[PDB]
RNA sequence: ACCAUAGUAGGCCUAAAAGCAGCCAUCAAUUGAGAAAGCGUUAAAGCUCAACAAAUUCACCAACAUAAUCCCAAAAACUAAU
């Protein structure tokens, strides 16, 4: 991991590029002719929002998300992450990833409504004033559709839409 | 399908076939590499289009040319060739200079009169200079000049 | 290079460019000094002096710029990317402006 | 094949072993055959 | 008012001296030289009309320079269709 | 540095003379003095008659079923006419003038007294059926771009398609009718007559093959 | 702004952003081309 | 502050367009080019078109250099027509031989354009029958009087045909 | 992203038609760039897109307002289901 370093010394401007010790993946891995990293671990289609230890590795120091290139994920399983990453920030798990300003900690406002598997943002939802009779009935969404191909131990269908 | 074909290893590389135009350029550098004395790389700038062009005729008074190779067809060839040592200077953006019977006293004098075009390095008559060795190429008197001199030495 | 183009120029004093051709770390640095030394940032002072210095084993590629104000923004570019510098060129030139 | 290193001016130590061996073969030899080498090289240069 | 100045119209001179080369009033008309001294790459070019894509041959520059206008033709027919 | 890909030839085309859409007449010159029923079995089902190309190498895929009457031709001659070139393209017609009577009872008045008069004459098509067919020495992209104006304002759903396109879409639905994972499909309960389901049905869907319900055709149904 | 239906660029500056739940054009060389999606 | 492309006859530049309008509205008075283009040159003969290069500068100054003239005059000069071809490629205006688009060659050669790139004598002959493709004359490879003389008095015959029949085609669009 | 230089106001046409009413042709300098894909000008000028080089995650398509006394079971994404 490389930071960037600016000092300022009389008039005088410097920057430079510092590099720190990077953490390595694990050595063995159970699928070593895997291509993406989620299916080379058998992660596949075995992850939810609830697995910070997994999606802790995918994102940045400031809560968001490294670029697919770096990471190496296949385009079906990043979005699958970046939906999960959201899921999570919004269920209040993360803690550390939100970025520092002293200024605005110290006006606290309402309390944090608990809340998880939220599909869209807090600021981003209409209330549903006319809900409808059974026929038409407006269904408010939970979860995501991208993590409907997760395995279902009992074997019923995941209810997105409830 | 049990297993998405994406998490698979991929099949076999299909073999890709070299076109005319690749082909052309493969000689074409072997020939500006073969029968060329002087070869000086040098670090593309953009210029204005009336300064390129007065570079190329100033150039043309002392039968000094230049051309540009796209990296795409330059680094492989370079790669498995004698000049592997010049990789360095082909990484971004590159220029390059060619001449017969070389003398760079009248090359350099074009280089610094515009402050901004970097001479990165070179190989004149198999051997690799850099910009400080082609200024002390360059102070150096001809074959002639300095054969004359060894004799006197001697 | 567009980016200096439009944010004006004219307050630079002088730039240089000290860089090894022949090592790894130096591609940041190329890409740099292309950018600066562009037809269009060209064309906003016809004062300003672009000097590429090439060495072979200094091993430090930099650049150094003086501001009008009068400030000396050296940066030893080797392990950031071109565009990192390029960004902070452009941050110092609103403020001392 | 390969090339040479490209020895830069900061360090500049080491000149080339063919100059070296080539003043050791000049060294090896006699007076006469100075002459010798010498008028050879005036005829030709 | 403004037109370009009378031009000759002799055949005998016309076929041996070309009268528009010569723009200086002071000048005069060159004579035609023997066409054996003129050099035998003049007599090459192609006269008629230019050639195709298949009479170019994949290993020479011709080829690729003909392709590479053709490209160009290409990509200007599909972009009639622009709203912008 | 690219790959400068070969560009396509075409040399064998030849442009007939008025490459422009003919003129339409609004009503036949032999007006038809008897009135007749409305039959709906001519949207109703797939089509059988113009179903493949002539000439040209573009045509409109009719996917549903409609009228087509005067005000629909003149909409896709005028925005043909002056929207391609006539050096290179050609267009010609693959339906009839209308010829189909439509009977409109006077306004506001009760039930009987037996069929109205004639208002005017519509051209009935059916589902896969080639409605304008384009051909030239251009290639499909340019043509795709002003045939969907065209393919979107005709009454029944169509897209613009061409020689190799229509035949990677019927190319694909047998691929995907040879490969399904589902035992039971619509063509193997209505011909056996499993679960006495042919009470429900229609004897037109035994045909059908579940694919088309009234004037409507859905592709996705297998 | 325009409330429209399906959103198209009529000029090459403009760029789509979703902001509040919706697709919106957002242009600044011509602001007569922003368009909001209903 | 800018550059103006601009082809004026030798000596005769008059005080209106398309060199009134055009260099009077960078603010540069006509005077001054009536008597600095004038003396500009005075070997050349009035009525042979010169492309010119005009550089406005910021202080209303100007510079001038001057150029080859076109090759469409060469050309219609060489084959001796008053014009070229109304429909090219259908109709051939004039014929020359290899030595008049030879010739011009060199006459163009040390034109700011061709000399500067130091462009061979192969480069300026091919530009020339370039030029005379869409010109409408046909290059010859070599030709006698008699040949070119027959090509005259067709060319005469078809010219007299268009010339007459433009007179009908004018009266027959005012009267309708 | 980056980047734009030749013959050349191509011929014709028009009051003026300079890649950019129309007609006709569509050759050609340069490693590289269409007698022009779009904008613009009275006409020019100018901006942009194709071609140089640089460089390389992916990118066909899929957006659609409202009714009148008061919304309308409450609620729930996994402990094993032919
Ligand atoms: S490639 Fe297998 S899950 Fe990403
Ligand atoms: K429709
Ligand atoms: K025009
Ligand atoms: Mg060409
Ligand atoms: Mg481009
Ligand atoms: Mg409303
Ligand atoms: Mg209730
Ligand atoms: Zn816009």
């Amino acid at each position: 991991f490389r930071e960037v370093v600016e000092i300022l010394d009389g008039k005088t401007t410097i920057i430079e590029g510092r590099i720190t010790e990077t953490p390595q993946e694990s050595p063995n891995p159970p699928n070593p002719t895997g291509q993406c990293p989620i299916c080379r671990w058998n992660l596949k289609h075995k992850y939810n929002y609830e697995d910070v230890l997994l999606l802790s590795q995918f994102i940045r120091p400031h809560g968001g998300m490294l670029p697919r290139r770096i990471t190496g994920l296949c385009q079906e399983e990043h979005l699958k992450i970046e939906e999960c990453v959201k899921m999570a920030h919004r269920a209040g798990l993360l803690p550390n990833h939100r970025p520092k300003l002293p200024e605005g900690f110290v006006p606290k406002s309402k309390p944090r409504l608990n809340r998880y598997l939220t599909r869209w943002s807090p600021r981003s939802v209409k209330p549903i004033y006319n809900k409808g009779h059974r026929w038409n009935k407006v269904r408010m969404p939970v979860g995501s559709p991208l993590l409907k191909d997760n395995v279902s131990y009992s074997g019923r269908p995941l209810l997105l839409y409830h | 399908p049990t297993i998405n074909p994406r998490c698979l290893p991929p099949p076999p590389t299909p073999p890709q076939e070299e076109t005319g135009l690749v082909r052309l350029l493969r000689r074409e550098i072997a020939a500006v590499f073969r029968d060329n004395r002087m070869i000086a790389v040098c670090q593309h700038v953009a210029l204005s289009a009336e300064d390129k062009l007065l570079l190329r005729h100033q150039l043309r008074k002392h039968k000094i040319l230049m051309k540009i190779f796209p990296n795409q067809v330059l680094k492989p060839f370079l790669e498995e060739s004698k000049y592997q040592n010049l990789l360095p200077l082909f990484v971004g953006h590159n220029l390059l200079l060619v001449s017969e019977e070389p003398k760079v006293k009248e090359m350099v004098r074009i280089l610094k009169g515009i402050p901004f075009l970097p001479l990165l390095g070179g190989c004149i008559d198999d051997t690799i200079l850099s910009r400080q060795g082609f200024i002390n190429y360059s102070k150096l008197p001809s074959l002639a000049l300095v054969q004359g001199e060894l004799v006197g030495g001697l | 290079a567009a980016a200096l183009a439009r944010l004006g120029l004219r307050a630079v004093k002088q730039v240089r460019v000290q860089f090894c051709p022949f090592e790894k770390n130096v591609e940041s640095t190329r890409t740099f000094l292309q950018a600066v030394s562009s037809e269009k940032v060209r064309c906003t002072n016809l004062n300003c002096s672009v000097i590429a210095d090439v060495r072979h084993d200094g091993s430090e590629p930099c650049v150094d710029v003086l501001f009008g104000d009068g400030h000396r923004l050296i940066m030893r570019g080797a392990h950031l990317t071109a565009q990192e510098m390029l960004t902070a060129f452009a941050s110092h030139i609103q403020a001392r402006g | 094949e390969a090339l040479a290193g490209a020895p830069l001016d900061n360090a500049p130590k080491e000149y080339p072993p063919k100059i070296q061996q080539l003043v050791q073969d000049i060294a090896s030899l006699t007076l006469l055959e100075i002459s010798d080498l010498n008028e050879l090289l005036k005829k030709t240069l | 008012a403004l037109k370009d100045p009378e031009v000759c119209t002799d055949p005998f001179r016309l076929t041996t001296h070309a009268m528009g080369v010569n723009i200086y009033k002071e000048g005069q008309d060159v004579v035609l030289k023997p066409d054996s001294e003129y050099p035998e790459w003049l007599f090459e070019m192609n006269v008629g009309p230019p050639k195709k894509l298949e009479e170019l041959d994949p290993e020479t520059r011709e080829y690729w320079r003909l392709l590479r206008k053709h490209n160009i033709w290409r990509h200007n027919r599909l972009s009639k269709n622009r709203k912008f | 540095f690219k790959t400068l890909l070969p560009v396509p030839t075409f040399e064998d085309v030849a442009i007939p003379e008025k490459p422009k859409l003919r003129f339409v007449e609004r009503v036949p010159l032999v007006p038809k003095v008897r009135r007749e029923r409305k039959n709906l079995s001519d949207i109703r089902g797939p089509s059988t008659e113009a179903t493949e190309f002539t000439e040209g190498r573009f045509a409109i895929l009719a996917l549903g079923g409609g009228y087509l009457h005067w005000g629909h031709f003149e909409m896709m001659r005028l925005t043909i006419n002056r929207s391609m070139d006539p050096k290179n393209m050609f267009a010609l017609w693959r339906v009839p003038a209308p010829f189909k009577p439509i009977t409109r009872k006077g306004m506001g008045q009760r039930m009987g007294g037996g069929k109205g008069a004639i208002d005017h004459y519509v051209t009935p098509v059916k589902a896969g059926r080639l409605i304008v067919e384009m051909g030239g020495r251009c290639e499909f992209k340019e043509v795709q771009g002003f045939l969907d104006l065209v393919a979107h304002k005709l009454p029944f759903p169509a897209k613009a398609v061409s020689r190799e396109t229509l035949e990677k879409m019927r190319k694909d639905q047998e691929e995907r009718e040879r490969n399904n994972q589902n035992p039971w499909t619509f063509e193997r309960i209505a011909t056996a007559n499993m679960l006495g389901i042919r009470k429900v049905l229609s004897p037109y869907d035994l045909t059908h093959k579940g694919r088309y319900w009234g004037k409507f055709y859905t592709p996705e149904r297998v | 702004f325009k409330t429209k239906g399906v959103l198209k660029k009529r000029c090459r500056d403009c760029y789509l952003v979703k902001r509040r739940g919706r697709w919106f054009i957002y242009c600044k060389t011509n602001p007569k081309h922003k368009q909001r999606q209903m | 502050s800018g550059m103006i492309r601009a082809i004026v006859r030798a000596g005769q530049a008059r005080p209106g367009p398309p060199l009134g309008p055009i260099l009077g509205q960078r603010g540069v008075s006509i005077n001054q080019f009536c008597k600095e283009f004038n003396e500009k040159t005075k070997d050349i003969k009035e009525g042979i078109p010169l492309p010119t290069k005009i550089f406005v500068k910021p202080d209303r100054t100007f510079e001038i250099k001057i150029g080859q003239p076109t090759v469409s005059y060469f050309l219609k000069a060489a084959a001796g027509i008053e014009k070229g071809a109304r429909h090219t490629g259908k109709e051939v205006a004039g014929l020359v031989t290899l030595k008049h688009v030879y010739e011009i060659a060199r006459v163009k050669a040390q034109d700011d354009a061709f000399a500067l790139q130091d462009v061979p004598l192969s480069s300026v002959v091919r530009s020339i029958i370039g030029s005379a493709r869409s010109l409408g004359i046909r290059v010859v490879k070599d030709l006698s009087s008699e040949e070119l003389a027959a090509f005259q008095k067709e060319r005469a015959l078809f010219l007299a045909a268009q010339r007459e029949a433009d007179l009908a085609a004018q009266a027959e669009a005012a009267k309708k």
